[PDB]
């Protein structure tokens, strides 16, 4: 389909590609060779998004804190942390910290000498045990919903940093019950206009 | 309390080993595409008999080709991490935020 | 008669009837509305 | 085709086949057509609006005066208590017409893009001209004569003179339209815009 | 209140600087008899500064610790009568001449020898072309869409 009905789609973006509705208003990916970096990119920051939501709602949804309350308990020097009600016996930032570098590191790493385009953004065999990808039709249009989730799990991230960001000290599930309790007042309204009564 | 000769020759173990295996190909790929030259040519080629290379010290037994310069690399990158991590501990900074 | 018309028309006469008309407009604003810092 | 000023020609490009055509356009704003085209719409549907507004405005006061009904003045609507909150009406506000707006705009920049619904493809505007939809928009088939077009342009010129009289009437005196004419009518020699000055 | 600086309503220096220009006006009074005209002439100024000072009182301005009123650029909503309003009456006047005069210039272009409208100025043409700049925002809007604003060369 297209993003806009009734406006003509890009010379660049034909409609091949798994999820394209040629929407590229800026026209960033004219260059064939950056389109295809775009392109894996884009799944790249989709699977990471994706990962994110379930890990922001849940330990929130338990009582176990906020997605932004669990990172202060660094910036404290006796700072430990804690999984479930638990505390961490390493989970200490210098102990993490050079954990998190050295496995990021070596896992990013490696990703690199993947060097068929195609397999760099879809890799299969050990990161495919359960064989979803051997049908061709049922492997391509699993990309497509892969991507359409992606994207929306994208937009879900922008709409947790920018609530954090307008109501300090809150959580999205705080804010979906806030919002449910009184919708007709709990809103967008009196923060794009901040009780501010021009008259 | 922490002991400096252990968090030195950790960090120097940590540098040197991600030089060697993870950041190796990348630094050669790039090193391969990057060297000096004036007007097309290289500054020897141009007569600066200074600024030969040193092909002597550059070569080594290893089986990718680490050598002393990759090694004083590496291992000044390490040191510059462990004392960071020394004089960083040893303070009582405390950035009052909550 | 249209010669005279052709005269009144060139660049210094038109100019100076315009900048006198401007100044006493603004000369019986100023008098009418004078010391005026702010716009109400 | 009439004449706005008897005597003035009509501007070439102002040729008469076009619904309230009288020949005024004194500076020149439509003399391109890309301009004239994008002018036509915008004429239709701020009269379609003030029209609208000026009814708001106005009847509501009237039946107010004859004690059938009591709602505040136009004025002050603003301020009084909803059950959504003035936020929240704006926000539900923009999002609809950002939506309805731009689905109209595709129509302008060409005529037939968006007859087609999205959500049930079955159904499609018929073709029309621009400004006037017609189908769903003209449930009743009453027909777009000509002189249907020229009475709803006329109305809506109206209109938007009355909506501005009404801003300024309020700006200059604080009252309401239908006290002001009721003002006026009780002693009309007294009663002008020159005793308000 | 913004920037440390108080309204004129409170200040004591800007009463001070009022109380003190009305005596030096009043110390030339003396020389006068109180019937005269140069006696009624002071008077009005004395008047005048009266209801400036009243004005700038009334008008809400902020008063620096000199009694001189001190304005207030940078957007704030209860001083948009010192530079907003009034820089939007400047450009809409600016625009309004410039578009006139960009309009004169076009239609005189096309002439045999268009320099001689340049110095001996066609009045009936631009008396015609004077009232085109009440709707200058919107020519102006208008001919950047389609392109007939900027000569593309
Ligand atoms: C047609 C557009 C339109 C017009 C002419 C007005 C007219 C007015 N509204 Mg208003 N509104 C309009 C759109 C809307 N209003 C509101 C909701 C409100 C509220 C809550 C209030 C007003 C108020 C006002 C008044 C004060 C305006 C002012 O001085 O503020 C200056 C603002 C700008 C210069 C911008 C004024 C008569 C105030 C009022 O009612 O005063 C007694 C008031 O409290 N309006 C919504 C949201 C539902 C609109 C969206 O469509
Ligand atoms: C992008 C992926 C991502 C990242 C970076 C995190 C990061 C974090 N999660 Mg988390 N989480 C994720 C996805 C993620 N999560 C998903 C997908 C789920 C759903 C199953 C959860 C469910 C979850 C729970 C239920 C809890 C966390 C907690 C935490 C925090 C403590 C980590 C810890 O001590 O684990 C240590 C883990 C190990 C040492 C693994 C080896 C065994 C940390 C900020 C905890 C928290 O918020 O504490 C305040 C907590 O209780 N996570
Ligand atoms: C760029 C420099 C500049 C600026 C911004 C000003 C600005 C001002 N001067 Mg000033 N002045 C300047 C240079 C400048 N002057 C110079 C160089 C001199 C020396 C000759 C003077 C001499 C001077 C005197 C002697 C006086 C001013 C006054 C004023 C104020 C006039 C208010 C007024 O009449 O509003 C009313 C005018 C309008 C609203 C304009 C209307 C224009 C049209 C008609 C509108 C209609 C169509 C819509 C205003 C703050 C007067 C004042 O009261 O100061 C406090 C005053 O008495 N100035
Ligand atoms: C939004 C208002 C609006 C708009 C867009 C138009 C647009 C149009 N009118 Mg129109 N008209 C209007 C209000 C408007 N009118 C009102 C209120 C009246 C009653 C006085 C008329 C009476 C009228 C007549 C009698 C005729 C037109 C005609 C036209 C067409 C050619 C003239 C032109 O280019 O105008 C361009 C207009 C604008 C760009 C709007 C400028 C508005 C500025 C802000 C002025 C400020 C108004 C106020 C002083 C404050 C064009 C489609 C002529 C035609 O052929 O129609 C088919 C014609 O004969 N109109
Ligand atoms: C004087 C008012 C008036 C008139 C004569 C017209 C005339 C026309 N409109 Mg129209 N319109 C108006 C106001 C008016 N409109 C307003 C205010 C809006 C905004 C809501 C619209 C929105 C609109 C749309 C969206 C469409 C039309 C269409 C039409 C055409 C066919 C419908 C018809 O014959 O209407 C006859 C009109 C009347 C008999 C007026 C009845 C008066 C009512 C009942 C007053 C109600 C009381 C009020 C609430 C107070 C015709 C040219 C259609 C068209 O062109 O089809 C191709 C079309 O698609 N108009
Ligand atoms: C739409 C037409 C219309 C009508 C019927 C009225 C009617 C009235 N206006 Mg009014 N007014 C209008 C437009 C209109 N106005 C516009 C567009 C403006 C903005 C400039 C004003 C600004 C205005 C002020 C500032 C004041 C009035 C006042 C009044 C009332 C008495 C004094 C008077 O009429 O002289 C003044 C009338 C005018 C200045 C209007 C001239 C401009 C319009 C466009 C004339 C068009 C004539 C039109 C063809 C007639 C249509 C008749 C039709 C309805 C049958 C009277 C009820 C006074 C009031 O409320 O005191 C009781 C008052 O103080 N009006
Ligand atoms: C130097 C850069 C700069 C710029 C470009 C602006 C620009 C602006 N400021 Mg601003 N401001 C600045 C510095 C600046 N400010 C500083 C340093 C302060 C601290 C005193 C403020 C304090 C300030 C206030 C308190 C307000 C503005 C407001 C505004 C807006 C004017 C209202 C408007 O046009 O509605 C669009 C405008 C976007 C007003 C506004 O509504 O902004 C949204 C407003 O109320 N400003
Ligand atoms: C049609 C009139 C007109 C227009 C539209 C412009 C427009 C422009 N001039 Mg400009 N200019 C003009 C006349 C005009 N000028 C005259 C007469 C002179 C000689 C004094 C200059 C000297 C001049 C210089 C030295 C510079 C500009 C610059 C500019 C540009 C930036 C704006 C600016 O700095 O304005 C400032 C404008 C002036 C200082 C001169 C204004 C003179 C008056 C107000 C214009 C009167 C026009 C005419 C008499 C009225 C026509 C009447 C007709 C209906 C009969 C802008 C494109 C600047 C530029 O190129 O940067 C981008 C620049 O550095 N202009
Ligand atoms: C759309 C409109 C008004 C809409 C009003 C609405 C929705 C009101 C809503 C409300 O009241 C209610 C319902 C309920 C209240 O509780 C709340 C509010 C919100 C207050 C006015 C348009 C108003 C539009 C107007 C007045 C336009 C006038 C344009 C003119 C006169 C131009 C003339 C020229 O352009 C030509 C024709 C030819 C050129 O050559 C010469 C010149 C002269 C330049
Ligand atoms: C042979 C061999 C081997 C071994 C090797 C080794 C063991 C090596 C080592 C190496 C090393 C062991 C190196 C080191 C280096 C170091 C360095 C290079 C350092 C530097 C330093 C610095 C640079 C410092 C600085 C500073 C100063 C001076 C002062 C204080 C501060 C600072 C820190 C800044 C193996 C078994 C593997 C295998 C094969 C065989
Ligand atoms: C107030 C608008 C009308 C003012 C008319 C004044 C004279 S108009 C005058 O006529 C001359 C020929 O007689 C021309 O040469 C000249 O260009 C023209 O400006």
């Amino acid at each position: 389909a297209e993003w806009f009905p009734g406006q003509p789609r890009p010379d660049h973006l034909d409609g091949s590609a798994p999820a394209d509705f040629g929407f590229d208003p800026l026209g960033l990916g004219v260059e064939p060779e950056l389109l295809e970096r775009y392109k894996e990119s884009e799944v790249y920051h989709c699977r990471w998004a994706m990962l994110a939501v379930p890990g922001i709602l849940v330990p929130e949804a338990l009582g176990l804190g906020n997605w932004v309350k669990a990172q202060e308990w660094a910036a404290i020097p006796g700072g430990q942390a804690t999984y479930l009600g638990n505390p961490v016996p390493w989970g200490t930032l210098p102990t993490i910290l050079v954990i998190e570098f050295l496995a990021i590191a070596f896992v990013e790493h490696q990703r690199t000498l993947e060097k068929d385009i195609e397999k760099k953004k879809y890799p299969g065999g050990a990161f495919d045990p359960l064989g979803f990808s051997k049908d061709p039709k049922k492997f391509e249009e699993y990309k497509v919903k892969e991507i359409k989730n992606g994207r929306l799990a994208m937009l879900a991230f922008v709409g947790f940093c920018v609530q954090q960001s307008a109501r300090p000290g809150t959580g999205p599930v705080e804010n979906l019950l806030s919002h449910l309790a009184d919708p007709w007042h709990n809103n967008i309204g009196d923060i794009i206009i901040p009780r501010n009564i021009s008259p | 309390e922490l002991n400096p000769s252990l968090v030195i020759s950790l960090s120097t173990g940590v540098s040197l080993f991600l030089g060697r295996f993870v950041f190796f190909n990348f630094q050669r790929e790039n090193v391969g595409k990057q060297v000096p030259s004036q007007n097309g040519i290289s500054h020897f080629e141009a007569g600066d008999e200074r600024a030969k290379e040193y092909v002597s010290l550059l070569k080594s037994n290893d089986p990718v080709g680490f050598n002393i310069v990759d090694v004083l690399a590496w291992g000044s990158i390490g040191h510059i991490v462990a004392y960071y991590i020394l004089a960083t501990s040893s303070n009582g900074y405390d950035p009052n935020f909550f | 008669m249209r010669d005279l018309k052709t005269y009144l028309s060139v660049a210094p006469v038109l100019s100076t009837l315009w900048f006198g008309a401007l100044a006493g407009l603004l000369i019986e604003i100023n008098r009418f509305f004078p010391d005026a810092l702010t716009f109400p | 085709k009439g004449e706005w000023l008897p005597g003035l020609p009509s501007p070439a490009y102002l040729d008469g086949s076009l619904p309230g055509d009288n020949g005024f356009d004194p500076l020149g704003l439509a003399e391109d057509p890309e301009n004239l085209k994008w002018y036509i719409q915008a004429e239709l549907v701020n009269s379609r609006w003030a029209m609208l507004g000026v009814a708001g405005m106005l009847l509501p006061e009237v039946f107010t005066y004859l004690g059938i009904i009591n709602v505040p003045k136009w004025y002050d609507a603003g301020k009084s208590e909803y059950f959504a909150s003035s936020s929240t009406l704006f926000v539900i506000e923009f999002i609809l017409f950002h939506y309805v707006e731009i689905r109209r705009w595709q129509d302008i920049k060409n005529p037939g893009c968006v007859n087609q619904d999205p959500i049930f493809k079955n159904y499609s505007l018929p073709p029309h001209e621009c400004g006037y939809p017609g189908s769903v928009f003209n449930p009743l088939n009453f027909e777009p004569t000509l002189e249907a077009k020229e009475k709803e342009l006329a109305n809506g010129r109206l209109a938007m003179l009355a909506f501005l009289g009404f801003i300024v009437q309020h700006n200059v005196t604080g009252k309401g339209p239908f006290d002001n004419l009721v003002q006026h009518v009780a002693d009309p020699w007294h009663n002008t815009i020159i005793n308000t000055i | 209140d913004i920037s440390g600086l108080t309204p004129c309503k409170d200040s004591k220096q800007f009463a001070k600087r009022e109380k003190q220009q009305i005596k030096k006006l009043e110390s030339s009074l003396k020389l006068y008899a109180p019937e005269s005209a140069p006696a009624l002439a002071l008077n009005a100024q004395i008047e005048k500064t009266k209801r400036r000072f009243d004005n700038y009182g009334k008008y809400g301005l902020l008063c620096g610790s000199d009694g001189l009123p001190h304005l207030i650029v940078n957007g704030d909503q209860r001083h948009w009568g010192e530079f907003i309003t009034p820089g939007i009456l400047f450009l809409y006047i600016a625009g309004w001449i410039g578009w006139v005069g960009r309009s004169y210039l076009i239609a005189i272009s096309g002439e045999k020898k268009p320099a001689m409208k340049e110095i001996i100025i066609d009045v009936p043409l631009a008396s015609r072309i004077i009232f085109r700049g009440f709707i200058w925002p919107v020519a102006a809007y208008r001919e950047f869409l389609n392109g007939d604003l900027i000569a593309k060369d």
